[PDB]
Protein backbone atom coordinates (compact mmCIF):
# COMPACT_ATOMS: atom_id res chain seq x y z
CA UNK A 1 0.00 0.00 0.00
CA UNK A 2 1.53 3.65 -1.03
CA UNK A 3 1.92 6.09 1.55
CA UNK A 4 3.33 9.48 1.15
CA UNK A 5 4.72 11.18 4.49
CA UNK A 6 5.53 14.43 5.26
CA UNK A 7 7.34 16.60 8.08
CA UNK A 8 8.19 19.79 8.41
CA UNK A 9 7.58 22.93 11.08
CA UNK A 10 3.77 24.05 12.58
CA UNK A 11 4.56 27.48 13.72
CA UNK A 12 7.26 30.14 12.31
CA UNK A 13 7.18 33.89 13.28
CA UNK A 14 10.86 32.95 8.61
CA UNK A 15 12.19 30.40 6.60
CA UNK A 16 10.70 26.18 6.49
CA UNK A 17 11.59 23.45 4.01
CA UNK A 18 8.73 20.55 4.05
CA UNK A 19 9.86 17.13 2.75
CA UNK A 20 7.71 14.24 1.49
CA UNK A 21 8.87 10.72 1.60
CA UNK A 22 6.88 7.97 -0.65
CA UNK A 23 7.36 4.57 0.16
CA UNK A 24 5.35 1.41 -1.54
CA UNK A 25 5.82 2.57 -4.94
CA UNK A 26 9.01 4.20 -6.97
CA UNK A 27 7.78 7.75 -8.28
CA UNK A 28 10.94 7.80 -10.70
CA UNK A 29 9.03 8.55 -13.52
CA UNK A 30 5.59 10.50 -11.82
CA UNK A 31 5.35 14.05 -11.60
CA UNK A 32 5.62 15.04 -7.50
CA UNK A 33 3.87 18.07 -6.27
CA UNK A 34 3.12 20.43 -3.31
CA UNK A 35 -0.58 21.56 -3.04
CA UNK A 36 -1.85 24.06 -0.24
CA UNK A 37 -5.29 24.18 1.85
CA UNK A 38 -6.07 27.30 3.50
CA UNK A 39 -9.36 27.51 5.72
CA UNK A 40 -12.10 27.85 3.74
CA UNK A 41 -10.51 28.14 0.28
CA UNK A 42 -10.15 25.26 -2.10
CA UNK A 43 -7.08 23.32 -2.84
CA UNK A 44 -4.45 25.20 -5.20
CA UNK A 45 -1.17 24.33 -6.65
CA UNK A 46 1.97 25.47 -5.11
CA UNK A 47 4.72 23.39 -7.32
CA UNK A 48 5.56 20.38 -8.99
CA UNK A 49 8.92 18.81 -10.71
CA UNK A 50 8.96 16.47 -13.61
CA UNK A 51 11.17 13.31 -14.03
CA UNK A 52 13.08 15.51 -16.25
CA UNK A 53 13.60 17.81 -13.80
CA UNK A 54 11.74 20.70 -14.80
CA UNK A 55 10.05 22.99 -12.31
CA UNK A 56 6.39 24.37 -12.38
CA UNK A 57 5.13 27.04 -9.82
CA UNK A 58 1.63 28.47 -9.22
CA UNK A 59 2.26 32.69 -10.04
CA UNK A 60 1.10 33.28 -6.34
CA UNK A 61 4.68 31.25 -5.04
CA UNK A 62 6.95 31.85 -7.92
CA UNK A 63 10.39 32.67 -7.48
CA UNK A 64 9.54 32.52 -3.28
CA UNK A 65 9.15 28.56 -2.88
CA UNK A 66 11.38 25.88 -3.97
CA UNK A 67 10.60 22.20 -5.13
CA UNK A 68 13.42 19.78 -5.59
CA UNK A 69 13.14 15.96 -5.90
CA UNK A 70 16.25 13.22 -4.61
CA UNK A 71 15.09 10.06 -6.75
CA UNK A 72 17.60 8.04 -5.06
CA UNK A 73 15.50 8.46 -2.08
CA UNK A 74 11.87 8.43 -3.38
CA UNK A 75 11.33 11.90 -2.13
CA UNK A 76 10.73 15.28 -3.13
CA UNK A 77 10.98 18.75 -0.76
CA UNK A 78 9.77 22.04 -0.61
CA UNK A 79 11.58 25.13 0.67
CA UNK A 80 9.53 27.84 1.70
CA UNK A 81 11.48 31.40 1.93
CA UNK A 82 9.65 35.13 2.59
CA UNK A 83 6.79 33.50 4.70
CA UNK A 84 3.48 35.76 5.01
CA UNK A 85 0.31 35.78 7.16
CA UNK A 86 -1.60 34.47 4.24
CA UNK A 87 0.88 31.28 3.73
CA UNK A 88 -1.13 29.69 7.03
CA UNK A 89 -2.83 26.71 5.32
CA UNK A 90 -1.99 22.88 5.12
CA UNK A 91 0.33 21.59 2.86
CA UNK A 92 0.24 17.99 0.85
CA UNK A 93 2.55 16.25 -1.28
CA UNK A 94 1.12 14.31 -4.25
CA UNK A 95 2.52 12.28 -6.83
CA UNK A 96 0.68 11.72 -10.29
CA UNK A 97 0.63 11.14 -14.23
CA UNK A 98 -0.42 15.01 -15.34
CA UNK A 99 -3.17 13.33 -16.76
CA UNK A 100 -5.17 16.47 -18.34
CA UNK A 101 -2.86 17.93 -15.52
CA UNK A 102 0.43 19.36 -13.40
CA UNK A 103 -2.41 21.71 -11.87
CA UNK A 104 -5.13 20.33 -11.09
CA UNK A 105 -5.92 17.89 -7.94
CA UNK A 106 -8.27 15.06 -9.83
CA UNK A 107 -4.62 14.78 -11.90
CA UNK A 108 -2.99 13.15 -9.16
CA UNK A 109 -3.81 9.52 -7.56
CA UNK A 110 -1.35 9.54 -4.54
CA UNK A 111 -1.47 12.06 -1.89
CA UNK A 112 -0.13 12.81 1.67
CA UNK A 113 -1.75 13.44 4.88
CA UNK A 114 -1.10 16.72 4.64
CA UNK A 115 1.48 19.33 7.03
CA UNK A 116 -0.49 22.47 8.89
CA UNK A 117 1.90 25.64 8.60
CA UNK A 118 0.94 29.01 10.71
CA UNK A 119 2.79 32.07 10.39
CA UNK A 120 2.47 34.42 13.52
CA UNK A 121 3.22 38.68 12.85
CA UNK B 1 -26.96 -54.00 -16.11
CA UNK B 2 -27.02 -51.13 -13.95
CA UNK B 3 -25.44 -47.70 -15.68
CA UNK B 4 -24.10 -44.56 -14.74
CA UNK B 5 -25.56 -41.37 -13.08
CA UNK B 6 -25.55 -38.11 -14.58
CA UNK B 7 -22.78 -36.56 -11.73
CA UNK B 8 -23.73 -34.21 -9.44
CA UNK B 9 -20.56 -32.43 -10.11
CA UNK B 10 -21.29 -31.65 -13.70
CA UNK B 11 -24.91 -30.84 -12.50
CA UNK B 12 -23.84 -27.87 -10.53
CA UNK B 13 -20.93 -26.95 -12.60
CA UNK B 14 -23.32 -26.43 -15.36
CA UNK B 15 -24.38 -23.28 -13.66
CA UNK B 16 -21.66 -22.37 -10.99
CA UNK B 17 -18.83 -21.98 -14.07
CA UNK B 18 -20.87 -19.68 -15.89
CA UNK B 19 -22.12 -17.56 -13.14
CA UNK B 20 -19.09 -17.07 -11.47
CA UNK B 21 -17.51 -16.03 -15.11
CA UNK B 22 -19.92 -13.47 -15.69
CA UNK B 23 -20.10 -11.95 -12.14
CA UNK B 24 -15.93 -11.92 -13.03
CA UNK B 25 -16.43 -10.25 -16.30
CA UNK B 26 -18.96 -7.38 -14.34
CA UNK B 27 -16.71 -6.85 -11.50
CA UNK B 28 -13.27 -6.43 -13.84
CA UNK B 29 -15.25 -4.62 -16.00
CA UNK B 30 -16.86 -2.53 -14.21
CA UNK B 31 -13.74 -1.57 -12.03
CA UNK B 32 -11.49 -1.10 -14.96
CA UNK B 33 -13.44 0.72 -17.58
CA UNK B 34 -13.91 4.07 -15.13
CA UNK B 35 -10.36 4.41 -13.92
CA UNK B 36 -9.10 7.73 -15.60
CA UNK B 37 -9.37 11.13 -14.57
CA UNK B 38 -11.78 13.31 -16.32
CA UNK B 39 -12.07 17.12 -16.69
C1 LIG C 1 -16.32 -28.34 -9.30
C2 LIG C 1 -16.27 -29.10 -7.98
C3 LIG C 1 -17.69 -29.23 -7.42
C4 LIG C 1 -17.70 -30.21 -6.24
C5 LIG C 1 -19.13 -30.67 -5.95
C6 LIG C 1 -19.13 -31.72 -4.84
C7 LIG C 1 -20.29 -32.71 -4.98
C8 LIG C 1 -19.98 -33.97 -4.16
O1 LIG C 1 -19.37 -33.86 -3.15
O2 LIG C 1 -20.44 -35.22 -4.60
C9 LIG C 1 -19.69 -36.36 -4.29
C10 LIG C 1 -18.63 -36.58 -5.38
C11 LIG C 1 -19.04 -37.79 -6.22
O3 LIG C 1 -20.29 -37.58 -6.82
P1 LIG C 1 -20.55 -38.22 -8.31
O4 LIG C 1 -21.84 -37.68 -8.88
O5 LIG C 1 -19.41 -37.85 -9.23
O6 LIG C 1 -20.61 -39.86 -8.15
C12 LIG C 1 -21.84 -40.54 -8.03
C13 LIG C 1 -22.29 -40.58 -6.55
O7 LIG C 1 -21.85 -39.43 -5.87
C14 LIG C 1 -21.73 -41.81 -5.82
O8 LIG C 1 -20.32 -41.77 -5.87
C15 LIG C 1 -22.22 -43.12 -6.43
O9 LIG C 1 -23.37 -43.55 -5.74
P2 LIG C 1 -23.18 -44.58 -4.47
O10 LIG C 1 -22.26 -43.96 -3.45
O11 LIG C 1 -22.57 -45.88 -4.96
O12 LIG C 1 -24.52 -44.86 -3.85
C16 LIG C 1 -22.57 -42.97 -7.92
O13 LIG C 1 -22.42 -44.23 -8.53
P3 LIG C 1 -23.37 -44.67 -9.80
O14 LIG C 1 -24.69 -43.92 -9.79
O15 LIG C 1 -22.65 -44.38 -11.09
O16 LIG C 1 -23.65 -46.15 -9.71
C17 LIG C 1 -21.66 -41.95 -8.60
O17 LIG C 1 -21.95 -41.92 -9.98
O18 LIG C 1 -17.35 -36.87 -4.87
C18 LIG C 1 -16.64 -35.93 -4.10
O19 LIG C 1 -16.12 -36.30 -3.10
C19 LIG C 1 -16.50 -34.46 -4.50
C20 LIG C 1 -15.04 -34.05 -4.67
C21 LIG C 1 -15.05 -32.67 -5.33
C22 LIG C 1 -13.64 -32.11 -5.48
C23 LIG C 1 -13.67 -31.02 -6.55
C24 LIG C 1 -12.27 -30.45 -6.77
C25 LIG C 1 -12.30 -29.48 -7.95
C1 LIG D 1 -14.78 -16.44 -10.06
C2 LIG D 1 -14.52 -14.96 -9.94
C3 LIG D 1 -15.68 -14.17 -9.39
C4 LIG D 1 -15.38 -12.70 -9.23
C5 LIG D 1 -14.15 -12.42 -8.41
C6 LIG D 1 -13.68 -10.98 -8.46
C7 LIG D 1 -13.43 -10.47 -9.85
C8 LIG D 1 -12.40 -9.37 -9.93
C9 LIG D 1 -12.19 -8.81 -11.31
C10 LIG D 1 -10.92 -8.00 -11.47
C11 LIG D 1 -10.79 -6.92 -10.45
C12 LIG D 1 -9.48 -6.18 -10.52
O1 LIG D 1 -9.36 -5.00 -10.72
O2 LIG D 1 -8.45 -6.99 -10.35
C13 LIG D 1 -8.36 -7.64 -9.06
C14 LIG D 1 -7.14 -8.53 -9.06
C15 LIG D 1 -5.89 -7.82 -9.53
O3 LIG D 1 -5.76 -6.57 -8.82
P1 LIG D 1 -4.71 -5.47 -9.37
O4 LIG D 1 -3.35 -6.12 -9.29
O5 LIG D 1 -5.14 -5.18 -10.80
O6 LIG D 1 -4.86 -4.27 -8.46
O7 LIG D 1 -7.40 -9.67 -9.92
C16 LIG D 1 -7.20 -10.90 -9.41
O8 LIG D 1 -6.37 -11.11 -8.57
C17 LIG D 1 -8.12 -11.93 -9.99
C18 LIG D 1 -9.57 -11.59 -9.83
C19 LIG D 1 -10.48 -12.78 -10.03
C20 LIG D 1 -10.37 -13.83 -8.95
C21 LIG D 1 -9.81 -15.15 -9.41
C22 LIG D 1 -10.74 -15.96 -10.26
C23 LIG D 1 -10.25 -17.35 -10.57
C24 LIG D 1 -11.29 -18.27 -11.14
C25 LIG D 1 -10.85 -19.71 -11.28
C26 LIG D 1 -11.92 -20.64 -11.77
C27 LIG D 1 -13.16 -20.65 -10.91
C1 LIG E 1 -22.35 -10.48 -17.79
C2 LIG E 1 -21.94 -9.43 -18.81
C3 LIG E 1 -21.24 -8.27 -18.10
C4 LIG E 1 -20.84 -7.19 -19.09
C5 LIG E 1 -19.97 -6.13 -18.41
C6 LIG E 1 -19.31 -5.20 -19.42
C7 LIG E 1 -20.34 -4.45 -20.27
C8 LIG E 1 -19.63 -3.36 -21.08
C9 LIG E 1 -19.91 -1.99 -20.46
C10 LIG E 1 -19.22 -0.91 -21.29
Amino acid sequence: QVQLQESGGGLVQGSLRVSCAASGRTFTTYIMAWFRQAPGKEREFLAAMDQGRIQYYGDSVRGRFTISRDYAKNSVDLQLDGLRPEDTAVYYCAAGAGFWGLRTASSYHYWGQGTQVTVSS
Amino acid sequence: KTFNSVSKIDRLSRIAFPLLFGIFNLVYWATYLNREPQL
